[PDB]
């Protein structure tokens, strides 16, 4: 008839604050803004005239709706981060459905962009340049393949009602749920980070390579271009893809669990979140505004 | 109430040394579900003090089925 | 005490995912009993009724497997 005392086996309560909410929300709408006007002036800009209309700029189209969408798509996303989900399960599939396919999208477009440039340069004068005038298949297939990958989002998702925590738009795979959960996310970890980076990196390496031993005037601005988009695709997704494994290996118990890490991971998962977001806003500096044919049709359209 | 995108299980561990029902006040248990692959037992304590139970363990489905019938008298 | 009134229409266990027990003492008089269902509600059932009693064994005798 002794009291048991308390010796670490306690309920690890997640905390909760305010703060991250507000900023949450202006970030948010900041983003949905810049997004919506700068893929909206692609659009525009690309559109306006028939002439000239490259295997670029096909690609940029294709990349400046993916974008778009993934913009349009966010204050909802914003809202529910406010409140949690209150919106229905088939709101949550629909949207979740086309956040992932947009997602997908844009990542596997700057994979085609980096082949074709990897095509354009390191090839110049052999004969498999001529490889690269498939732009509407390679777009129409990279978008069916897209759509194949955000399919169990669309299946295996709707309203979780938990107690210590608002209604979330989660999966509910049964009551193994969770390790379902954690195969499913190979997908996005294998074809969204390591196959695009992997490519991304050789196309480009070889790129330079090519470019650092060339003559002329302008390699310099193409090198630090191709840096550029090199580092902005590192600083926009390498981070949520390592906060995203490390909660993995947490709860396989390859590494220790506790309360302090868990809440940790969490504050680590939003911020990355938040932080891989920007891309949508990023991507038509990035990609189209820094060349010399969209610049001067952007000014002349203002005519 | 907060919002998170990962839903994880309320107890790490759970209680092994078994002691009298008569300490427990409070019960809460949790079915599995898509948030824990686990059904989860957390008891208040006489003094305040949270714990989490085996709900598997022998022991732990005497003390509850205990807790309840004293309290449902 | 977190209970005011109860729900007086009986209903099938299946739905309930969560459930709470709080003995009574210096805080109430009435043992209170608190259930989350699937849809999201939150319930307080009366202990002294036939039916609560026998839904909180049924949810009970489920959650163990």
């Amino acid at each position: 008839t002794l009291p048991p005392f308390l010796l670490d086996a306690a309920p690890c309560e997640p905390e909760s604050l305010e703060i991250n909410k507000y900023f949450v929300v202006i970030i948010y709408a900041l983003v949905f803004l810049l997004s919506l006007l700068g893929n909206s002036l692609v659009m525009l800009v690309i559109l306006y005239s028939r002439v000239g209309r490259s295997v670029t700029d096909v690609y940029l189209l294709n990349l400046a709706l993916a974008d778009l969408l993934f913009a349009l798509t966010l204050p909802i996303w914003a809202a529910s981060k406010v409140n949690g989900w209150i919106f229905g399960t088939f709101l949550c599939k629909v949207v979740s459905l086309l956040k992932e396919v947009n997602f997908y999208s844009g990542i596997l477009l700057l994979a085609c962009i980096s082949v074709d440039r990897y095509l354009a340069i390191v090839h110049a004068t052999r004969t498999l340049t001529q490889k690269r005038y498939l732009v509407k298949f390679i777009c129409l297939s990279i978008w069916g393949l897209s759509l194949l990958l955000a399919l169990p989002v669309l299946l295996f998702r709707r309203t979780v009602y938990s107690s210590n925590v608002s209604p979330a738009c989660y999966e509910d795979m049964g009551n193994n749920t969770a390790n379902w959960r954690m195969l499913l996310r190979i997908l996005p970890q294998s074809f969204g980070f390591i196959v695009p980076l992997l490519i991304m990196l050789f196309c480009y390496g070889f790129t330079l390579r090519t470019l650092f031993k060339a003559h002329m005037g302008q390699k310099h601005r193409a090198m630090r271009v191709i840096f550029a988009v090199v580092l902005i695709f590192l600083l926009c997704w390498l981070p949520y893809n390592l906060v995203l494994l490390a909660d993995t290996l947490m709860r396989t118990q390859v590494i220790q669990e506790t309360c302090e890490r868990r809440n940790h991971i969490d504050r680590a998962l939003d911020a990355t979140e938040i932080l891989g977001i920007l891309h949508s806003c990023l991507n038509p500096l990035i990609y189209a505004f820094i060349g010399q044919k969209f610049r001067h049709g952007l000014l002349k359209i203002l005519a | 109430p907060r919002s998170a995108k990962e839903l994880r299980c309320q107890c790490i561990k759970t209680y092994s040394k078994p002691f009298h029902p008569k300490f427990i006040k409070e019960l809460r248990v949790i079915e599995s579900g898509p948030h824990c692959a686990n059904t989860e037992i957390i008891v208040k304590l006489s003094d305040g003090r949270e714990l989490c139970l085996d709900p598997k363990e022998n022991w732990v489905q005497r003390v509850v089925e205990k807790f309840l019938k004293r309290a449902e008298n």
